[PDB]
């Protein structure tokens, strides 16, 4: 699943912050529902957050008071801003969509390449 | 020399197109009347413009007291104010798509932003208004290209028969309507002709036959107010065929217009950038003119119940700053949301449409009165009273 | 009082009608054009109407001497006897139908019956004017009512793309087309209005801002062409759905529609008849006011060229005789054929717009040379080239 393109890890100090930005490839219409997904090097494919089609910006348990996704209907661009970071958040940061190109036609899935984001001294 | 003028306004850009996204071809009557109605108001102002050598304002402080005065001051301040957040808004969208400036910057931008006014006008008008007038052109022809395959009986038969069971029933329905309507007349449009008829070279009272120039000016009104109902038709139907019949229903404000023709895909792939950034441009240019004929006319409302006067600058800035406060409030609040954006535009405009009675009541009165009245006055007074209820329902489902 | 004018002149409604029984949704683009066309041509006269405190005649006759004074002189009277014999038809075929007397004693009732003008001017006009504007706007509701099921794509498309190959190769098809022209135009009203123009309180000379008048006159003009485009080609589309795509192709004259306007099936068996007798009617109301109006032209164009001057009685019934002429030879030529006597009604109008040209020219190179002039009358001179080219075309293929 490509035509998706994260960008904007990058190592960064305890307590820093930093905003990663799921994209599109060329034109798209619009983003229905992102969803930016972990998968540190010991665990399972978590989960982050969740925007919907209007707004609700649902987020996990464990991240509330750092983690503040949005969405940029103009150029069509989920984010995701992470501040005051913690060396338990490294991990590879996925990203999800439900892309649909034009105006008519149907939604359909799509997943990125994520990118790292490394904690420490 | 050349023909220039700008007709769309943000207001009723985004009413009609919205009007199309959603429910389809069913507004389409709506607006026609409204149209109508507004034809024959400006047709009672100007007689009132050009006899009795008063303007509309001066008229209301002759039949009030102090007190009420100061309250249809408000009233009239609180209509100059909705048009002028309206443009605002429009403003500082066109100014995000075209370069990618966030919406607060693009508000400050254009609140501050009133010098480039007078520096265009030491700069020159045939060009500019040349200029504006070919591109705005041009953006029509390109919408007009761009609808296609379509079923006429759909859209007359339901332009005819008004289902009102429907017109009434969706409260929905009758938001958007009240957009249109309070669109398409505009109070301060109101005021500015009864003043701006006050110059046309007529014997002001040394010619009882000066109703020549009534009857020419009401021809140039009436011509106008055709182009604006075809126009207006235009965009709803472009709404429609744009957006109908799908899934999600998406809501079709300015953003999704904006993208639908980038990505359109028989119009190739640059040519959607090119019709993009034209239509952008004729967002921007739209804003500014509408935002320029405005002023004299919230001069003149002061003028008239107050009896007081400014300069102009001092007069524009103060009302474009209090007009861009709820804007930054509803900015932070919601955190940026087009949305939310958009939907507060349209209850700016339909605010409007709920202002417009306390404006329209005198000066129907002031028309029963002098030499020259109106044979049927009844007409009007159908309207404001089916108006009022349509208002007080809208109002009471809250 | 109340508003009340006649627009369909039998010229025209034959023109139109035809040119939808025979070729279908082809030439209604020529429609368009010509219309446009004649909104600018009256602009100009009535720029020359204004100023120069002359009429077009005078003019021509600032411009020539005796002898092609009286070629010019020839030519305007042939012009306003063919709108005559146009309207003496018209006439004739409406009192036929509506009560069974032959053509004949149709035709010699029209020509010495005058009085009755008079009668009913000392009886009353805004009664009258009323009577007849509520009666066509009624008969052109029937019409709108009996169109039906049609594909608006094959209209839209044949508007546009104009069939080069068709619009010039079918010699019938530059017949109805010149037709069509030269009932649009109508060089007679150019006349009237370059002499009505000339009373509107405008201070004659001393107002050299009196163009405020030009502008609402102009105004007044275009609204009135506008009107008339829409109702001819509400005529070609009947004409159109009504007698397309059929077997033997039937003409479409007027006995035709009145047929088929009574047997038509859907409307029941008596609204048949009614319907019908609505529009006989119709016709023979058209017929007279189109009369009426052209009294003061030819007297205008005598005046002019001549220098010399009759009372309007003898004027209008010595023209109208003269006009009558042909109706009756070419009734006892041809024994009474309604297809005879409806090609005469065609090539009536096509003369008239043969001879429209000579009439044309002056009033071009007129504007060219005084105070106020426009600027671009390159397109009245792409008009006249091409239009001669057509004449000359349709002259050669005989």
């Amino acid at each position: 699943q490509r035509q998706l393109v994260e960008s904007g890890g990058g190592l960064v100090q305890p307590g820093g912050s930093l905003r990663l930005s799921c994209a599109a490839s060329r034109s798209i219409f619009s983003i229905d529902t992102a969803g930016w997904f972990r998968q540190a090097p010991g665990k399972e494919r978590e989960g982050v957050a969740t925007i919907t089609r209007d707004g609700n910006a649902n987020y996990a348990d464990s991240v509330k008071g750092r983690f503040t996704i949005s969405r940029d209907r103009a150029r069509n661009t989920v984010y995701l801003q992470m501040n005051s970071l913690e060396p338990e958040d490294t991990a590879v940061y996925y990203c999800n969509a439900a892309i649909r190109t034009t105006v008519r036609t149907s939604a359909q899935e799509y997943w990125g390449k994520g990118t790292p984001v490394t904690v420490s001294s | 020399m050349s023909v220039a003028v700008g007709y769309m306004d943000p207001g009723n850009w985004i009413t009609s197109m919205q009007g199309g996204a959603q429910y389809g071809y069913t507004l389409l009557f709506v607006i026609l009347i409204s149209s109508l109605a507004a034809m024959l108001l400006q047709s009672m102002t100007v007689r009132l413009g050009i006899a009795t050598g008063k303007d509309l304002a001066q008229m209301t402080r002759h039949f009030l007291s102090k007190p009420v005065a100061i309250i249809f001051w408000i009233i009239a301040e609180l209509a100059i104010i909705a048009t002028d957040i309206a443009e605002v808004i429009g403003s500082a969208i066109a100014l995000d798509l075209i370069f990618g400036i966030p919406l607060i910057v693009g508000a400050l931008i254009t609140v501050f932003d009133v010098f480039l006014l007078l520096f265009i006008m030491r700069f020159g008008f045939r060009k500019i208004e040349a200029i504006v007038g070919t591109l705005i052109f041009t953006v029509l022809a390109i919408f007009v290209f761009e609808v296609f395959i379509s079923s006429p009986q759909l859209t007359d038969i339901l332009n005819g028969f008004v289902p009102h069971k429907e017109i009434v029933t969706n409260q929905g329905i009758l938001y958007i309507a009240l957009g249109i309507i309070g669109a398409t007349i505009m109070p301060h449009n109101l005021y500015l002709h009864s003043s701006i008829v006050q110059s046309r070279k007529y014997d002001r009272h040394d010619n009882q036959e000066k109703a020549q120039a009534i009857k020419y000016a009401t021809i140039d009104s009436n011509l106008q107010l055709s182009i604006a109902f075809v126009v207006n038709c235009l965009l709803l139907t472009l709404g429609a065929a744009l957006f109908f019949g799908t899934k999600t229903n998406d809501l079709g404000g300015f953003y999704d217009l904006y993208h639908a023709l980038k990505t359109e895909p028989v119009l190739g792939a640059t040519l959607g950038g090119i019709m993009s950034t034209l239509f952008a441009v004729a967002l921007l240019a739209s804003g500014q003119n509408s935002t320029i004929t405005g002023t004299l006319a919230g001069q003149i409302v002061m003028e008239g119940f107050l009896r007081l006067s400014i300069p102009n600058w001092l007069r524009r800035l103060i009302t474009r700053a209090l007009a861009v406060i709820p804007v930054i409030i509803c900015l932070i609040i919601f955190k940026g949301n087009s949305e939310k954006i958009e939907q507060l535009l349209v209850f700016s405009q339909v605010f409007l449409s709920i202002a417009l009675p306390f404006s329209l009541i005198p000066l129907q009165l002031a028309t029963s009165n002098k030499k020259l009245m109106g044979p049927f006055i009844n007409k009007t007074w159908v309207n404001i009273i089916s108006w009022t209820l349509i208002v007080i329902l809208s109002g009471l489902n809250v």
